[PDB]
């Protein structure tokens, strides 16, 4: 809420939060961020579980 | 005989197959150790003791050089 | 093998000096691993497996996760192990990426 994102629907922005990758010996924050959109009902279909877990390879580089 | 030899060459297979789990990971373990630490796993050890000398000793072996 | 000469060869191997070149860390080591020989939480083989998975997606490689599930059947296959779960967390705690 400091930039051009403030201007698109609270709700998305809302759902999304920082999320620790599992398991982490100690080192750099860098290795483990990611983000997590929450999403429920019938669009998760659409926004398919699995493509999700893709996405997130998408994301990381 | 010959199963407890099968024994005797399952267990070269044992330690190679942690070794490849050793090096995939880059744990700071090479074979000579990892040779004493299942061992110490065949009788009953917990890891988390373990692993707090483990991260020691390799922390000083260069504060008695 | 009688531990207290077991620990004195871990030692040997990570320090490498004679069984009474090195007897500080010996002493470290009987010193830690005494009144906690057995594991301090219940145990299965199957969550620390599925958290080395965990750990190899954390450097950034698939293929090694999918080579590692043969990997842990050979484990299965022979059957020559008294606790696959303790080196498992062992090698799984003792980890490191390269970045």
């Amino acid at each position: 809420r400091a930039t051009n994102a403030q201007f698109d629907s609270p709700e998305i922005l809302r759902r999304l939060d920082v999320r620790l990758l599992e398991v982490s010996p100690g080192d750099t924050g860098w290795d483990v961020f990611s983000l997590d959109y929450h999403v429920d009902g019938p669009i998760a279909t659409v926004f398919t579980r699995e493509c999700m877990s893709h996405y997130l390879r998408v994301f990381n580089f | 005989a010959a199963a407890a030899a099968a024994n005797l060459n399952a267990v070269r297979e044992t330690m190679d197959v942690l070794l490849e789990i050793s090096r995939i990971l880059n744990t700071g373990l090479d074979m000579e150790t990892l040779s004493i630490c299942v061992r110490l796993c065949e009788q009953g050890i917990n890891p988390e003791a373990l692993s707090s000398v483990i991260k020691e000793l390799r922390k000083a072996t260069e504060a008695l050089k | 093998k009688s531990p207290n000469v077991l620990l004195q060869n871990l030692c040997c191997r990570i320090l490498g000096r004679s069984e009474a070149d090195v007897a500080q860390q010996f002493q470290y080591a009987v010193r830690v691993i005494g009144s906690n020989f057995a594991p301090t939480v219940e145990r299965d083989e199957f969550l620390v497996a599925e958290k080395i998975k965990k750990e190899l997606i954390r450097q950034r490689r698939e293929a090694d996760a999918a080579l590692f599930s043969e990997l842990h059947r050979k484990l299965h296959s022979q059957g020559v192990l008294k606790n696959k779960w303790s080196i498992l967390y062992l090698l799984l705690s003792l980890s490191e990426d390269p970045r």
